[PDB]
RNA sequence: GAACAAUAGUAAGCACAAUCAUAGCACAUAAAAACGUUAGGUCAAGGUGUAGCUUAUGGGUUGGAAAGAAAUGGGCUACA
């Protein structure tokens, strides 16, 4: 059997949102892709360091924001600046929020040294697309 | 105290210009677009995920 | 305040944050003010060495080297030409034993 | 902290390999002629072999960067293949799919 | 909006080639449909064509430990599209390239080769040495 | 072959900047050898790990100063905890192997 | 717990099938392959539960290894 970012059945209750019911072998036929950017690209180059980048950003947002963020992080690269998108479940106030959003992307713009830009969608609840 | 405000598509004119809405680039806030679009691999119910909080 | 995303990226543009367009690969990078002359033609360092010896193969192997290449500013070619002189008249003994009368 | 005691010895070969870089380039520039007199290159000789050893070029292993296995490493993302296929299985690794043909 | 007008001779392209990667071909066949219609609008008289695609393989093995009869094989498609415009200026050049490049979606890359037309340089012009 | 080509060739390799008297091909090296980066200097090699010690010590700071959130240090504190409250922890440099 | 001139079975879920990829079809191959089985493999990819080491089971330098009496699996090159 192969075990690749799968979610195996249960007794037929689990939630389950759009992005993990589908195996790694349904990428660009069904699945988009979570990160965009030029690096992998015939004739280019440094896509290792858009992987590194990739890689914290995944730890930050998830760390950054516990508990309400709803579904894995996309991640955009476009003219050197990041539009970091985040669907993200409605837990807290929006103060802290504003405050996390404007933290976030004050430390992320200078600690990798480029402009970067938040975008935050709320969602009442995790998007189910089978079972339940 | 929990907050529900109706999208953008509520308070927009038919005619209005679209440039207004979408001057640059943009991750495709769902609420402030006024077409219905469905994407997602269908269930076998036929239904293609809504506009709405689609990853 | 930001009346529009037009005013984000022109702020970000004039703050020097935004990268310019169209986009030449070269913007920041001056090259330390200089030109091909300076950069090809390494004749003027190598003004003080014997003329007609071996150290003018080595050394012109040397120079033709540091001309081909992009890597390096004028500053640390010359520091390369500069060590070697240090260097080949740091020892007078070995050139003037092995054979040959090296100034 | 690095990952591992590897990759601190190994960060420390590519700061010293870029250290004594100058030096290497410019004694193996001699040593390697042949117009030269074999008496500057007998103690050229000597001098690149006076540096540390820790300094020099091939000493320095490629290893995967957050997961440091010295093998199996994938030269242009520096990724051991259970960490890229991980990545790119997930679809965070961009444009990498599942080959069909 | 300031603009100005320098004294000296504008330069001329012959022609000016914008090579767009990318992994998709929707995004490419949409920016394409956008600098077709960007350079109808300034009158640049342009065409477009696709370069065959090229893709890469390769192979990596299944398990953690030891399975060599099992391979997981990955794939990196690169399609893409050519603009090619002919007779153009040099300002024409840099406006319409800032309105292309701005655009310019997150997963494609661009690689433009400029051919400039100069006349003569003045050390060859008529002299001999 | 001539002495007209080897002139010509001479003016061509003078002239482009390329080697002009006629050299070993073992010598050739070396000029090689300043034609290039040299291989230790390269970015794609020195800069080859990104900084651990950063990112480690930035978001522990971040973690304490209460802005970021480690579930995984959470987990060890925690199992650390009850590992020490069981009274098996981790004893005080120089005291556990003689006594 | 089925019988179609049908006798107690109905069931959304997940496999297989269907579609995708192999630059048009069709085929083929590729992929896909649930549930469980073999306490199958790997604590040396990494991460951890339990136990241990903490002037050491830790961290560094330097030098040293991988020798064939055989026995055999797989290959390559042949015997023209
Ligand atoms: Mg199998
Ligand atoms: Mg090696
Ligand atoms: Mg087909
Ligand atoms: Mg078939
Ligand atoms: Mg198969
Ligand atoms: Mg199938
Ligand atoms: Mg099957
Ligand atoms: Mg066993
Ligand atoms: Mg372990
Ligand atoms: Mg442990
Ligand atoms: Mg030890
Ligand atoms: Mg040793
Ligand atoms: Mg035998
Ligand atoms: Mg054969
Ligand atoms: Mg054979």
């Amino acid at each position: 059997k192969n075990r690749a970012a799968r979610v195996r059945v249960s007794k037929g209750d689990k939630p389950v949102t759009y992005e993990e019911a589908h195996a790694p072998h349904y990428i660009a036929h069904r699945k988009g892709w979570l990160s965009l950017h030029t690096g992998n690209l015939d004739g280019e180059d440094h896509a290792a360091e858009r992987t590194v980048e990739d890689v914290f950003l995944r730890k930050f947002m998830l760390g950054t924001f516990p508990g309400c963020l709803a579904d894995q992080l996309v991640l955009k690269r476009r003219a050197n600046q990041l539009e970091i998108c985040a669907l993200v479940l409605r837990q807290l106030p929006p103060h802290k929020f504003y405050f996390l959003v404007g933290y976030s992307e004050t430390l992320l713009s200078h600690f990798y040294k480029c402009p970067v830009h938040l975008h935050l969608q709320t969602v009442p609840s995790k998007v189910v697309y089978k079972y339940i | 105290r929990r907050k529900a405000l109706p999208p953008r598509t509520e308070k927009m004119a038919v005619d209005q210009d679209w440039p207004s809405v979408y001057p640059v680039a943009a991750p495709f806030k769902p609420s402030a677009v006024p077409l219905p679009v469905r994407m997602g691999y269908p269930v076998k119910r036929g239904v293609p995920m809504a506009k709405e909080g689609n990853l | 305040p930001f009346q529009n995303g037009f005013e984000e990226m022109i702020q970000w543009t004039k703050e020097g944050k935004l990268w310019e367009f169209p986009i030449n690969n070269e913007a920041g990078f001056d090259d330390d003010g200089s030109e091909f002359h300076e950069h090809i033609f390494l004749d003027k360092y190598l003004q003080d060495f014997p003329k007609q010896g071996p150290i003018r193969h080595f050394m012109e192997l040397v120079t033709c080297g540091l001309s081909k290449n992009p890597y390096l500013s004028v500053k640390q070619k010359v520091e390369h030409i500069e060590w070697f002189r240090n260097y080949f008249n740091e020892k007078r003994v070995i050139l003037k034993e092995s054979g040959i009368q090296l100034n | 902290y690095y990952v591992d005691w590897k990759m601190l010895r190994d960060v420390k070969r590519r700061k010293m390999a870029y250290e004594y870089a100058d030096e290497r380039l410019r004694i193996n520039s001699l040593r390697k002629n042949t117009i030269l007199p074999k008496d500057l290159q007998e103690v050229a000789d000597e001098e690149i072999a006076s540096l540390p050893r820790d300094s020099c070029p091939v000493r320095i292993r490629n290893r995967c960067v957050m997961t440091s296995r010295p093998r199996g490493v994938k030269r242009r993302w520096r990724l051991s293949r259970i960490v890229f296929r991980h990545l790119a299985d997930h679809g965070q690794l961009s444009g990498v799919q599942r080959a069909m043909w | 909006p300031e603009i100005t007008i320098s004294d000296e001779p504008d330069t001329l392209y012959k022609r000016l080639s914008v090579l767009v990667k990318g992994h998709d071909k929707a995004v490419l066949d949409s920016y394409e449909y956008f600098a077709v219609l960007a350079a109808k609008e300034l009158g640049i008289s342009i065409k477009v064509h696709e370069p065959p695609r090229k893709i890469e393989r390769f192979t990596l093995l299944k398990s953690v430990h030891i399975f060599k009869k099992h391979r997981v094989q990955y794939e990196m498609r690169t399609l893409y599209r050519c603009l090619e415009l002919e007779h153009l200026t040099g300002s024409t050049a840099d406006v319409y390239l800032e309105y292309i490049q701005r655009n310019l979606p997150e997963g494609v890359a661009m690689e433009v080769t400029k051919t400039k037309l100069e006349q003569l340089p003045e050390h060859i012009r008529k002299p001999i040495w | 072959l001539s002495e007209y080509a080897v002139r010509m060739s001479r003016l061509s390799a003078r002239l482009f900047g390329e080697v002009a008297r006629p050299t070993d091909s073992k010598s050739m090296k070396v000029v090689k050898l300043f034609s290039e980066q040299p291989l230790a200097k390269r970015k794609e090699t020195y800069d080859w790990y990104p900084n651990h010690n950063t990112y480690f010590a930035l978001m522990g700071t971040l973690r304490f100063l209460g802005l970021y959130r480690d579930e995984h240090q959470d987990f060890r504190d925690e199992q650390l905890r009850l590992k020490k409250l069981r009274g098996k922890g981790k004893p005080r440099k120089g005291e556990g192997k003689r006594a």
